[PDB]
RNA sequence: AAGAACACCAACGGCGAAAGCACUCUGCUGGGCCGACACUGACACUGAGAGACGAAAGCUAGGGGAGCGAAUGGGAUUAGAUACCCCAGUAGUCCUAGCCGUAAACGAUGGAUACUAGGCGCUGUGCGUAUCGACCCGUGCAGUGUUGUAGCUAACGCGUUAAGUAUCCCGCCUGGGGAGUACGUUCGCAAGAAUGAAACUCAAAGGAAUUGACGGGGGCCCGCACAAGCGGUGGAGCAUGUGGUUU
């Protein structure tokens, strides 16, 4: 908690649901971590289908900077776009899990 | 760096005094790149100083120096076990340097009329035992024997 | 005579006459140290200096040095009773020697 | 050699042994003598070029002058690798070594800085030191000489490869199946280097007629 | 009962005790023998263990 | 006073069918090797069923219990810690009767026999030379280890102790998952062991080796990378860009 939100309509519109269901997967995978992380950014983007030609495909780039000279990069891809949240959410509980794993080895 | 082999620079003395440690006083003085500020600021200093005390100011200059350099530090470290701090000794030419910064760091942070009255009470009363930068002597002296054993 | 114990932890030092009945004693802790500042060698010059400074001047200048374990300080402590006003005799290590006696503990994982 | 060194490939060339050391024998190389010089002593009558190749330590000079006695090669030192077999190379080489030779002749060294000549001295140099021999060889030979097979195991192969017949060390230490033509008994000391030496480069030169 | 002696009553140096005291706990080994005791070892450790000291041993 | 275990000797080591057997002796007792001039006269090999032995753990009674230690508590590390760490500690670990019959019970390699280059050194027991005091040296036999030729092998590697060349006999495999599961049967005090499917489902699963990448793997080195120093940003006010909202 006490973390602020950055989101990004690159080549859409962000809607209200949607940044319902951003809040609820980053919110889990970062709450563990709270006391270590001020913001969370992210960036969302659309491609493919009636907008452009190829597959449609929905990228979701996620970047968290900790309080202490902790830097994170994420970036997946899928044919959804809540399925694309998903998927970088779990990657950033896995790095944000390693980074306290190095800190409390003692 | 990595090469460990930093060239050794040619240090240089006043015209008036002509020795090498008033000029490495001098040169922590000036902030914004002006010499001939700092003279007015020193020679109004010393010359103070000689109206004070009467004596040569060069000797209660040395006596500073010779009091306040601590010739010990304290470093951390980590590289065996986690949040040690053990002793380490000085050289010459490091706690020469390393005095000149406590004096004229006490002196810019006490209250005065400009910086030579502000310099002029601090070599006077760090000689006479009593020192602010004395103290900071005394603070790094004591981690330093507190913690005598290396952990 | 003079029993000292070495350790990882800390560093023990009893005096005691050759019928085995202390007369003073001293360790890392009792100086001031705690923690794993006591194992260190440093403590134990300290410590053994205070235990064998009040033996020196009531009389007994012969001593015997009994070493009981490993540590840091046990090679430190012998330059604290060395740099003293004793002779002594007898530099022995009185430790232990289990012939497969009994089940140590089972090996740490950190 | 000894009994912790004796190949059992050389049983039927072997005739009895004392304390310690080995004992060759002299019965079967003598046919092998005869077979060998008779085939260099018909082969040099036709003109061909022939090649040695000795860089042990203790023959370094004697195989360089067992040379000049015919119109034959040398190897003083090591092999290097594909002399014979990637000749494309070495012809560029020989080439460039043949060139260079030219090149000290003419005055350019003078407007040459001098670190530049030292390359071009230290370059010449070291061509010499292993392309010493075959400056008028001008193709490849049709039979080549092995002086030691242990050091120079790699010239052994190339021959082997290309199809050319050789001779070879078929003294206890290697393999007598690698040359078609046997003659034991050279690694005792340049008495046995000489003897056999000697007398094969003689065969040479009344074949040259 | 003791492991080692040394019979000293005035020795040239301050510091040459430790080379007439070290040295020879050394060839006993009272160190790494300890050190061994302390935690329990399985057969598997015996073997690697002894094979590593005729190793640095031998050669 | 008690219980349990035997440093050093100790390995490139010995014995045993394996599992395993190491402080000392003594008793009873098994097996192997060699020698030779007593003898037997193919009385051999393998082995379905069956039977015996069979690490630890665990079970059923009776004893014992020092130390160590599942479980269970407590103190810490952690977002959490029913873990790693630390302090205490039950069963069990030990003995005598018996059950259980499973392990990476591995040499991941069934047994017997004949043939097939060598090099090193370790035992056991002979022969001969020799100092014939043993020793040493040289060889035979039966074993035990390490390199290695031919040959085999997908490759790694095996290589006279074969994973080579051949014969005889037993067991065992026929894509993966479902599954060593379900039903039933036999044994077992139990825990569980052995025997052992099908429906449905995928087009793979897997082996050796290569190349990069990665590693809180190792070694070395470099950059204002850190450290050290000097001066700023982040706060204030005002330039000016981007988002967002608004239009
Ligand atoms: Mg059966
Ligand atoms: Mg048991
Ligand atoms: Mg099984
Ligand atoms: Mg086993
Ligand atoms: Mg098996
Ligand atoms: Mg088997
Ligand atoms: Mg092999
Ligand atoms: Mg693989
Ligand atoms: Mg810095």
């Amino acid at each position: 908690s006490s973390v602020k939100l950055i989101l990004q309509g690159r080549n859409l519109e962000v809607s209200d649901n949607v940044r319902s269901h951003v809040e609820d997967k980053v919110g889990k995978s970062v709450a563990k971590h709270s006391h270590l992380v001020r913001e969370v950014d992210v960036r969302l983007s659309a491609r493919g289908g009636d907008l452009s030609k190829g597959p449609k495909l929905r990228r979701c780039e996620v970047t968290l900077f900790t309080k202490r000279h902790g830097v994170i990069r994420a970036e997946e891809d899928a044919e959804s776009l809540y399925s694309s949240i998903d998927l970088v959410s779990s990657i950033i509980q896995r790095k944000l899990r390693k980074i306290k794993d190095k800190v409390s080895d003692h | 760096s990595r090469r460990g082999t930093v060239e050794e620079k040619t240090a240089k003395s006043d015209p008036i005094y002509r020795n090498r440690l008033v000029n490495m006083l001098v040169n922590r003085i000036l902030k914004h790149g002006k010499k001939s500020l700092a003279y007015q600021i020193l020679y109004r200093a010393v010359k103070k100083i000689q109206q004070k005390t009467e004596t040569n100011p060069l000797s209660v200059l040395r006596q500073a120096i010779r009091g306040v350099t601590p010739d010990i530090a304290v470093k951390a470290r980590r590289v065996g076990g986690s949040t040690h701090q053990v002793p380490i000794e000085i050289g010459s030419t490091q706690g020469k340097a390393l005095a000149i910064r406590w004096l004229l760091g006490a002196a810019r942070k006490r209250p005065g009329r400009n910086m030579a009255f502000k310099l002029s009470s601090e070599l006077v009363d760090a000689a006479k035992g009593s020192g602010d930068a004395v103290r900071k002597k005394e603070e790094t002296h004591r981690m330093a024997e507190a913690n005598r054993a290396f952990a | 005579v003079i029993h000292v114990q070495a350790s990882f932890n800390n560093t023990i030092v009893t005096v005691t006459d050759v019928r085995g009945r202390v007369v003073s004693w001293a360790s890392a802790g009792t100086c001031g140290f705690r923690g794993t500042k006591r194992g260190t060698p440093f403590a134990a010059q300290t410590a053994a200096g205070n235990a064998i400074r009040t033996v020196v001047e009531q009389g007994m200048q012969r001593a015997e040095v009994m070493i009981k374990g490993p540590g840091l300080g046990r090679d430190a402590a012998l330059r604290a009773i060395r740099r003293s006003g004793i002779l002594l005799s007898f530099v022995r290590d009185v430790t232990p020697m289990p012939h497969n006696g009994c089940r140590p503990p089972k090996k740490r994982r950190v | 050699h000894g009994t912790r060194k004796w190949n059992p490939r050389m049983s039927p060339y072997i005739s009895a042994k004392c304390k310690g050391i080995h004992i060759i024998n002299l019965t079967r190389t003598a046919r092998f003598l005869s077979e060998a010089c008779d085939l260099v002593f018909d082969a040099s009558s036709r003109g061909k070029q022939f090649l040695i190749v000795g860089t042990k330590n203790k023959a370094a000079d004697s195989v360089a002058r067992a040379a000049i006695r015919a119109r034959c090669h040398y190897v003083n030192k090591k092999w290097l690798g594909g002399m014979l077999t990637n000749w494309s190379t070495t012809e560029t080489r020989l080439h460039k070594f043949r060139d260079l030779r030219m090149e000290q002749t003419a005055g350019r060294l003078a407007r040459l800085p001098k670190r530049d000549a030292a390359v071009v001295k230290r370059q010449l140099s070291h061509l010499q030191t292993y392309l010493g021999g075959i400056k008028y060889m001008t193709g490849l030979p049709d039979i080549v000489i092995i002086v030691d097979q242990q050091e120079e195991y790699t010239a052994l192969r190339e021959c082997i490869t290309l199809g050319i017949p050789t001779i070879c060390l078929i003294d206890t230490n290697c393999n007598p199946d690698l040359a078609d033509i046997s003659i034991p008994a050279n690694d005792d000391a340049i008495a046995s280097i000489r003897l056999i030496l000697t007398k094969l480069v003689f065969a040479i030169c009344e074949g040259r007629s | 009962a003791y492991n080692v002696q040394v019979l000293v009553d005035d020795n040239e140096n301050e510091e040459r005790l430790l080379n007439r005291f070290r040295r020879e706990v050394m060839r006993a080994g009272v160190i790494q023998e300890c050190k061994r005791r302390r935690y329990f070892e399985n057969k598997q450790e015996e073997k690697k263990r002894k094979h590593r000291e005729a190793a640095k041993r031998n050669s």
